[PDB]
């Protein structure tokens, strides 16, 4: 049925949605411990960008609130692959090794401002619970990735300004005191942790493939170092295809 | 169109002139101080 | 008459204040949306990625800028050529973000005004005048059309049409030299001779006819009120005017025939803007200005400079400088 | 200053010997870089790869040697990775990839000989600028 | 990627993928300005693509020789050129005769097409003229405009 | 301020526009 | 000191517009015929 | 989106209609001197 | 078409003596400017909110950054008599090119 | 007066940094030895550097002025004092009283 | 003859020459940023006009 | 306090020599024999604790290992710097010609 | 932005001196006898 091409998809807006499992994907994918494993495909689609609103003096309870995407449908994660590991306690670890790991967004908060992020799972490494002799619809995955800074280092601001390259001072305010704008013309390059969790709808335990909702946690970017980051939660679906390797 | 008969000309003679003028020049002398607070 | 035909009657009425026509039809409403559309961007837009590398480009006055700074952006290089309308975006603040009131603008302006040239034929001919006054419009016309449609398609994006504003053209002028050499490209060139030779002939012209104009006043009135619309009598003495500029140069340089002078004043600007408009619709696909870079060599081979390897390193400049975040790869090659 | 034969003395190996060439051989030598080489390697850079140029203290450090009419002559035939350790001929032109590469079907040895004398030459005319790129300029 | 970078996740200066980046609509497209081009098909790479655009598996481990071959004749014979035929970008020196047939073609015809549009206006509004019987000018005994109302 | 100085100039020449056109001194035959 | 930055504008506005009006008023009173 | 877009494909059809009906509409006659021209 | 016309032969042909003279007079008051460096090269609004907002970014600030390429590309070779010289490592560039 | 800048390298030369000409609203950070050669500079692109204050150690000291014996070596105000040497001699200014915006202005000589 | 007089020498006025002239005016886009001066501006206008 | 690290790093022997845990892949080019072989093997495998570890890479012929041996005094090791090893820079960091 | 504070001001008399001028000068042309 089907079978898509390039020419079915393109324009269509397919491309950045995760492949998904039919409602009678609800089995049990064994797991020998002898084995060896690999994900060959790991896709993460967000559907929400949640952006934490910075609170009045107060000390009130913050809220992640939503915000409206700008960037079109260029969010998606995919292709990411990396070893299985099977625990000696049967829980499995997911290190992620390469992939298209990573994508700039831009959402926008109520009132207008803008939120860049680098929307990434980076040197994720996720495990389950122990004693996974199949995953199943129970399984659950946790961990913990690299958020490096949303620019790299060659990035010049619009004065010509960068960290590995550019100029290192406001060269049209040639005698301006330069303690004040230190922030701006020392530029930094974050690198933070971010946290996600992965939990398993849909099961194919014939063809290795699993599919459910995500929920991850991490900074947005910091205009290296110019300002302060905002926390961000993304939600959404992933699809893995789980092989022996 | 035929002219608008209710038109009149306007006239400002040269005491009422005067007159305003001074009238504009010591309020603003008065309330500048109140402007620059 | 019935409400189509009287409807056609006002539309081609030449009684109109201002002359509506079939042209005007479109001309009006596209032009009105590109105007509108054109004074709140330029007001109140925010930033706009213009190079597809979310680096925010800020065009309009609330959000930092003044008159000569402003713009209304191009749209995103991420776009290129496609079709950008509000109902290809998610919602407004994504429209917003990608440039889409630079393409409403542009599209709504370009066939406004070709409707603006068309409904100039229209009048002279209800008129019953000659029709080539839409003709000398072509000119500017075309070179709008070179700088807003052509150079896009050449290069592939919308994000390479002129900004609408004064410091972005300025940008436009600058990447296109370093890019074409268009100062060493002949269509431009002749291009200036177009400009620079309408407004000399436009001084030559006024000058001459002003300073032949027949005594009909008094030095206490404006010599102006020695004309009276529609009078039948020519209000200078073009014998006399060309018996001054044909003693300024010699006499067979000089017109006595005031149809082939008023000729030669449409053809010179208008032949010229068209080369003008020849010029960056060509560099669109390319075909660059003269490089003569290390043309002059000595006996051993040591390179002899030349002005042009001056320009060259000033183009250098430009070049390396120009989209600083945007190239990843060693050529630019759009 | 002049081309003189001073100039048009280059390497012919790694053991010393020189080469002399003519007039006639640095203009084949030219024409024939156009030719077959320079939409790449235009003023000693290399456009698909501007890490390797051909400056001859570049060329020098290259394994085998390649800054001698030998080592280019040989690479022309059968180019190799800069540390000598892949044979590229499938996606460089050579003699050995003159079916891939159409216009080396027509280059004879002579003209090899030209083409290198013409590397080893231009640097000592135009100094620096030979794979120096546009900062030269 | 021969030297060792993993493509798919290299991010370059300003947080898009230095190599390998998405469409607006989700495909997987070169990256850097190229991205304007993504709608581009040609035979040398279309091998690399799949149902979702570029793919990362075919691109680690496809490319053909023959295919890296093209790229580099392609990149290297890109339609930029001088008007006296000195190949490449305006800033590029001396060297290289080439200006591609694309420009040639590309250039004189826009030429031709814009000044037919000329002619199509100079002649039409001619005939229209002519047949209405005022291409010579207006006639002074009856100037239409002298039999219609004034405008204010 | 500066805005509100750009809006109003421009605002104001679109009204001359207005009144040039339409309240213009008729153009008037002798 | 630290004035109100709008005192100056305002000031020079309030005396300008309404003395603007007078003189524009006066000089063509003067402007007109006589008996 | 939708609604905007099918009110901007009626506004631009009604103004395209009229622009072709009124060319059509006799357009050769609407001028000063001789308007048998068919 | 337009909206205003000229009536007046006269001031017509006036007006087309005006604008292009009064053009070019313009322009040399500026080029007199100029020979003092007294320029207009800067909105200095501009440069202290860009200063210390790198996210601040308009085509007045493009051009400076093309304006800066021109200066340190060309100076060498167009001011001889200065002995300028940039190393390769001075050389203002953006990525790549 | 901050006093007189001889800037140095690790060697222990004498450096001199290039002076800004009048034409140049931006000029880059260049300092030479006494016949013109490049020892010094301040880099735009940093991988291929070969001449920043850091590899080659400079230090700046001050004779006369405010700063009169004194010796840094820390290269960010190395740097610092290196970006002020390229206007001539260097001074402390009040920026404070005037808000000055620390963009050069023309003398009455210029105006008039 | 002015703008080379307030200059340092003769040599910054415009070389007589095509390629020259085009150097001259690349020279005030970079040194003076001239299209920025409301009284070039004022030029264009005229010349345009 | 705030530091520019690739400056700060240049007064490091990265500033020196072929820093094997930082250093963009084309410096292996300075030497004979190292690129792109040996040099694509020694940025895949780093970071290193010493300069010597590098000849622990697997798989290295005795060739490799001797060539190695023959470079160590051009190669130092110092510690990962984010900013030069993120968005795969030590492959492609921006710098052509 | 920071703004030099005599922009304002400096602008509006730039329209309102001349423009004043202009105006005083017609009406009193129109008051005239026709
Ligand atoms: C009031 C008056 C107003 C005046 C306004 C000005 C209007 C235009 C004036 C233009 C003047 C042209 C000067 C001619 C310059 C020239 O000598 O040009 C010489 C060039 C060739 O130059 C040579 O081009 C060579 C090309 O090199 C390349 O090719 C070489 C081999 O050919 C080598 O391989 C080399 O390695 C490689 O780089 C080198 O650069 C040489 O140094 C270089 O001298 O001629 C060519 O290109 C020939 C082909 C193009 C000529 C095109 C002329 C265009 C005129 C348009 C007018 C339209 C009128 C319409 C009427 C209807
Ligand atoms: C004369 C009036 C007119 C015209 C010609 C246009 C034209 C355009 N508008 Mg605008 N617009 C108008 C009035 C008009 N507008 C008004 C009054 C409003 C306010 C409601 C708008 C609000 C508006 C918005 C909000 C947007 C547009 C957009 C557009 C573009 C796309 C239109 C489209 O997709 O329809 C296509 C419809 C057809 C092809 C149907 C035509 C059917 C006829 C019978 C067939 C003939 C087709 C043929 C090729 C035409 C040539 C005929 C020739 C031989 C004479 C285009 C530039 C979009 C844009 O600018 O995108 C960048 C956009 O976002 N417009
Ligand atoms: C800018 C382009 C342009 C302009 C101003 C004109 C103008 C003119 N044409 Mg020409 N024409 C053109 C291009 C143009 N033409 C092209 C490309 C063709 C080839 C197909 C023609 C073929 C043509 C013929 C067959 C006839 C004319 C005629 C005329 C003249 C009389 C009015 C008329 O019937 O217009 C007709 C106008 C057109 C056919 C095209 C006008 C295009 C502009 C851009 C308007 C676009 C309107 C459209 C509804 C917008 C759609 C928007 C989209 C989103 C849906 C007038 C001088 C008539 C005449 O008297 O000739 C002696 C005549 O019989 N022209
Ligand atoms: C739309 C674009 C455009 C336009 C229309 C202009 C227009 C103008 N620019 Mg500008 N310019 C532009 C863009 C533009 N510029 C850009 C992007 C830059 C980069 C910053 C510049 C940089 C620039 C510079 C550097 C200068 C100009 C100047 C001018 C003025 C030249 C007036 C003139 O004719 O001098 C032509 C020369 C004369 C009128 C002098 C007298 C000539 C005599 C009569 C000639 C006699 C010849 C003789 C008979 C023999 C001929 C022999 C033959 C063999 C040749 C004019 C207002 C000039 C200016 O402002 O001067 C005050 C100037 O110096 N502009
Ligand atoms: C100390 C010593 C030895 C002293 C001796 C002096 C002495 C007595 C010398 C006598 C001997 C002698 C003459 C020697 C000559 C040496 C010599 C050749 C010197 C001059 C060389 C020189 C550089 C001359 C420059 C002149 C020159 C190129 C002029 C321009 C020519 C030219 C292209 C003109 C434009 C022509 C043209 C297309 C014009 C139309 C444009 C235009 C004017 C439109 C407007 C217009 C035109 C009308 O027509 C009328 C009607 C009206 C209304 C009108 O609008
Ligand atoms: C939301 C916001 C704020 C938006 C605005 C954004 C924005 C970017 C605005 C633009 C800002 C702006 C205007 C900038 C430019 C400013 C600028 C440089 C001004 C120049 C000022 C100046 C004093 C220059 C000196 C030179 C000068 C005097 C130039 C004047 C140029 C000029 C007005 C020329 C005439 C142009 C013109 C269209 C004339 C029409 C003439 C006409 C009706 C001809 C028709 C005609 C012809 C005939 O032959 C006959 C017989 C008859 C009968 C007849 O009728
Ligand atoms: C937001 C939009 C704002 C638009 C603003 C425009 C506002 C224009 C305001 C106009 C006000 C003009 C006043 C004209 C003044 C003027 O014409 O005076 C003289 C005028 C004489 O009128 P007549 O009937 O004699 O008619 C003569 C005609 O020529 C007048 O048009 O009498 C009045 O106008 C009555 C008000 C008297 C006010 C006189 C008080 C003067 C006393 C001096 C006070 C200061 C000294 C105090 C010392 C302690
Ligand atoms: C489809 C319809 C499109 C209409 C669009 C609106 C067009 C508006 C045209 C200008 C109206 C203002 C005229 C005032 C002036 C006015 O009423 O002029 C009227 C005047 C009439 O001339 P006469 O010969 O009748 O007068 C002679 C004697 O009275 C002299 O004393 O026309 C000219 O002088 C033509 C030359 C000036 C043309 C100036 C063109 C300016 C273009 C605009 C530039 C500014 C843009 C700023 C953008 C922010
Ligand atoms: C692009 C399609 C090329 C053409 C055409 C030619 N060369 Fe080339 N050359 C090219 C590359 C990409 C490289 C680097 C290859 C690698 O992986 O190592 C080269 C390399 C050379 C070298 C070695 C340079 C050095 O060691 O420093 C030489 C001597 C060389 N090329 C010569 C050469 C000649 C003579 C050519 C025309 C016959 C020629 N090349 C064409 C890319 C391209
Ligand atoms: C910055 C603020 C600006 C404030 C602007 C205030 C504008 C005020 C406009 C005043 C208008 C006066 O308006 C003017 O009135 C006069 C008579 O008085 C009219 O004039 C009429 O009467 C006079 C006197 O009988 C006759 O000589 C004349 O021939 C007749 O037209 C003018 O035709 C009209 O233009
Ligand atoms: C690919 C598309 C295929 C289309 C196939 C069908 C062809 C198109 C046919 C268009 C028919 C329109 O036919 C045309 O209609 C108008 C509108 O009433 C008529 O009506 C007009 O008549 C006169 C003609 O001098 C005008 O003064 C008057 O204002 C108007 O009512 C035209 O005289 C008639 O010729
Ligand atoms: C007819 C008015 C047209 C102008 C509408 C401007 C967009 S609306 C504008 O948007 C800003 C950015 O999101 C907000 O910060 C601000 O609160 C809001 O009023
Ligand atoms: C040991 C201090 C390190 C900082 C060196 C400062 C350079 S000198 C510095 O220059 C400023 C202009 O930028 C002046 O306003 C200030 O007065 C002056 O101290
Ligand atoms: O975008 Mn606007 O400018 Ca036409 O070139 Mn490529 O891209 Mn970008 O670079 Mn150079
Ligand atoms: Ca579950
Ligand atoms: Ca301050
Ligand atoms: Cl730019
Ligand atoms: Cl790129
Ligand atoms: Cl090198």
């Amino acid at each position: 049925a089907a079978t898509l091409t390039y020419d079915d998809i393109v324009g269509t807006g397919l491309a950045n949605k995760c492949p998904t499992l039919d409602d009678t994907a609800r089995g049990a994918y064994p797991i020998d411990s002898s084995q060896t494993y690999r994900i060959a495909r790991l896709c993460l689609q967000p559907t929400t960008f949640l952006v934490k609103e910075e609170p009045k003096n107060k000390r009130q309870e913050a809220e992640f609130v939503p915000t409206k995407l700008v960037t079109r449908e260029t969010t998606s994660l995919d292709q990411i692959q990396g070893e299985l590991k099977v625990n000696s306690d049967g829980s499995l670890t997911f290190v992620e090794e390469d992939g298209i790991d990573f994508q700039p967004v831009t959402v926008q908060m109520a009132g207008g401002e803008r939120i860049p992020l680098l929307f990434t799972v980076k040197n994720l490494v996720a495990s389950t619970q122990p004693n996974v002799t199949s995953i199943t619809t129970s399984t659950d995955f946790k961990g913990e990735f690299n958020v490096p800074s949303y620019r790299t280092a060659n990035f010049l601001d619009p004065k010509g300004r960068g960290l590995a390259s550019g100029y290192d001072s406001a060269i049209a305010l040639p005698q301006a005191k330069e303690e004040e704008l230190a922030r701006a013309n020392v530029k930094r390059f974050s690198l933070t942790k971010g946290q996600i969790s992965l939990n398993v709808a849909k099961v194919d335990g014939r063809t290795g493939e699993i599919a459910g909702t995500f929920e991850s946690e991490q900074l947005s970017d910091d205009d290296m170092g110019a300002h302060e980051p905002h926390e961000v939660k993304i939600q959404g679906v992933f699809y893995a295809s789980i092989e022996p390797a | 169109m035929e002219p608008n008969p209710n038109r009149q000309p306007v006239e400002l003679n040269r005491t009422s002139l005067y007159l305003g003028l001074l009238l504009i020049l010591v309020l603003a002398l008065l309330f500048s101080s109140y402007f620059f607070n | 008459a019935n409400l189509w035909e009287r409807f056609c009657n006002w539309v081609t009425s030449t009684d109109n204040r201002l002359y509506v026509g079939w042209f005007g039809v479109i001309m009006i409403p596209t032009l009105l949306a590109a105007t509108i559309c054109f004074v709140i961007a330029f007001i109140a837009a925010p930033p706009v990625d213009i190079d597809g590398i979310r680096e925010p480009v800020s065009g309009s006055l609330l959000y930092g800028n003044n008159i000569i700074t402003g713009a209304v952006v191009p749209s995103s290089n991420a776009i290129g050529l496609h079709f950008y309308p509000i109902w290809e975006a998610a919602s407004l603040d994504e429209w917003l973000y990608n440039g889409g009131p630079y393409q409403l603008i542009i599209f709504h302006f370009l066939l406004g005004a070709s409707c603006y040239m068309g409904r100039q034929w229209e009048l002279s001919y209800r008129l019953g005048m000659r029709p080539w006054i839409c003709v000398a419009y072509s000119a500017p016309l075309a070179s709008a059309f070179a700088v807003f449609l052509i150079y896009p398609i050449g290069q592939g994006s919308f994000s390479d049409g002129m900004p609408l504003g004064i410091s972005g053209t300025f940008n436009f002028m600058i990447v296109f030299q370093a890019e074409h050499n268009i100062l060493m490209h002949p269509f431009h060139q002749l291009g200036v001779a177009g400009v620079f030779g309408g407004a000399l002939f436009c001084a030559m012209h006024g000058s001459l006819v002003t300073s032949s104009l027949i005594r009909e006043t008094t030095e206490t009135e404006s010599a102006n009120y020695g004309y009276k619309f529609g009078q039948e009598e020519e209000t200078y003495n073009i014998v006399a005017a060309h018996g001054y500029f044909g003693r300024l140069i010699f006499q067979y340089a000089s017109f006595n025939n005031s149809r082939s002078l008023h000729f030669f004043l449409a053809a010179w600007p208008v032949v010229g803007v068209w080369f003008a408009a020849l010029g960056i619709s060509t560099m669109a696909f390319n075909l660059n200005g003269f490089n003569f870079n290390h043309s002059v060599i000595d006996a051993k081979g040591n390179v002899i400079n030349t002005w042009a390897d001056i320009i060259n390193r000033a183009n250098l400049g430009m070049e390396v400088m120009h989209e600083r975040n945007a190239h990843n790869f060693p050529l630019d090659l759009a | 200053a002049e081309l003189t034969p001073e100039v048009l003395t280059v390497p012919l190996n790694s053991e010393g010997k020189t080469i002399t060439l003519t007039e006639k051989q640095y203009l084949e030598g030219k024409r024939l870089f156009q030719y077959a080489c320079a939409s790449c390697h235009v003023g000693g850079i290399t456009k698909t790869n501007p890490s390797l140029d051909l400056r001859t203290e570049t060329l020098a450090l290259a394994t085998p040697p390649r800054d001698n009419i030998e080592g280019l002559v040989d690479y022309m035939k059968n180019p190799t990775t800069y540390d000598g350790e892949q044979e590229i001929a499938e996606v460089h032109p050579s003699l050995r990839s003159a079916d891939i590469f159409p216009k080396m079907r027509n280059l004879t040895e002579k003209d090899l000989v030209a083409i290198a004398g013409h590397i080893l030459v231009e640097p000592k005319i135009l100094g620096d600028k030979w794979g120096g790129g546009k900062v030269y300029y | 990627q021969k030297l060792g970078a993993n493509v798919g996740s290299a991010q370059g200066p300003t947080g898009l993928g230095k190599y390998l980046m998405r469409s607006p609509t989700g495909e997987i497209i070169f990256g850097g300005e190229t991205m304007r081009f993504w709608d581009f098909r040609g035979p040398w790479l279309e091998p690399l693509r799949g149902p979702n655009g570029l793919d990362l598996n075919k691109i680690k481990n496809d490319i053909q020789p023959w295919q890296e071959r093209r790229a580099a004749e392609y990149m290297t014979h890109a339609p930029l050129g001088s008007l006296n035929s000195v190949g490449g970008v305006a800033t590029e020196i001396n060297s290289v005769n080439f200006v591609s047939p694309r420009s040639w073609l590309a250039t004189s015809h826009f030429v031709l097409a814009f000044f037919f549009l000329v002619g199509h206006l100079w002649h039409a509004g001619r005939a229209r003229a002519a047949a209405a019987g005022f291409e010579k000018g207006i006639d002074r005994e009856s100037e239409p405009v002298l039999s219609m109302p004034s405008l204010d | 301020m500066e805005t509100i100085t750009y809006v109003f100039i421009f605002a104001c020449i679109i009204a001359l526009f207005f009144f040039a056109i339409f309240f213009r001194e008729p153009p008037r035959i002798t | 000191m630290e004035v109100n930055q709008l005192g100056l504008i305002a000031t020079a506005l309030f005396v300008l517009v309404p003395s603007v009006f007078l003189i524009i008023l006066y000089v063509q009173t003067e402007s007109q015929q006589k008996s | 989106m939708e609604t905007l877009k099918i009110t901007v494909y009626i506004v631009v059809t009604f103004f395209v209609l009229l622009f072709v009906f009124g060319f059509l509409s006799g357009d050769p006659a609407r001028n000063p001197k001789r308007k048998d021209l068919e | 078409i337009f909206g205003i016309a000229f009536s007046n032969k006269r001031w017509l042909h006036f007006f087309m003596l005006f604008v292009p003279v009064t053009g070019l007079w313009m322009s040399a008051i500026g080029v007199v400017g100029l020979a003092l460096n007294l320029r207009s090269y800067d909105f200095i609004s501009q440069e202290i909110r860009a200063a210390e907002d790198p996210e601040f970014e308009t085509f007045y600030t493009k051009n400076l950054l093309l304006n800066e390429g021109i200066r340190a590309w060309m100076a060498p070779q167009d001011q001889p008599h200065e002995n300028f010289v940039f190393p390769e490592e001075v050389l203002p560039r953006g990525n790549a090119l | 007066w901050k006093g007189h800048a001889v800037f140095r390298n690790k060697e222990g030369e004498e450096l001199f940094v290039r002076r800004m000409p009048a034409f140049f609203e931006s000029f880059p950070v260049i300092l030479t030895d006494k016949n013109g050669v490049v020892k010094a500079d301040i880099p735009f692109r940093r991988a291929e550097s070969k001449y920043s204050f850091e590899q080659q150690g400079v230090t700046v000291s001050f004779y006369g002025g405010e700063l009169n014996g004194q010796t840094f070596t820390d290269p960010p105000t190395v740097k610092s004092y290196a970006r002020k040497a390229i206007f001539g001699e260097i001074f402390e200014f009040d920026t404070e009283t005037l808000n000055s915006d620390g963009i050069f202005r023309t003398s009455p000589r210029g105006w008039f | 003859l002015i703008y080379p007089l307030g200059q340092s020498s003769w040599f910054f006025a415009p070389s007589f020459g095509v390629a020259a002239i085009f150097r001259f005016l690349l020279f005030f886009q970079g040194f003076h940023n001239w299209t920025l001066n409301p009284f070039h501006m004022m030029g264009v206008a005229g010349v345009l006009g | 306090e705030l530091v520019n690290v690739v400056d700060e790093k240049l007064g490091t022997a990265y500033g020196e020599k072929i820093d094997l845990n930082n250093t963009n892949i084309a410096a292996f080019i300075q030497y004979r024999g190292l690129y792109p072989t040996l040099a694509k093997l020694i940025v895949k495998n780093a970071p290193y604790e010493s300069v010597e570890d590098v000849l622990n890479i697997p798989g290295l012929t005795e060739r490799q290992k001797q060539i190695l041996r023959e470079n160590l005094e051009h190669f130092t090791v110092t510690e990962v710097e984010t900013a030069l090893v993120e968005g795969g820079d030590r492959y492609n960091n921006g710098l052509y010609k």
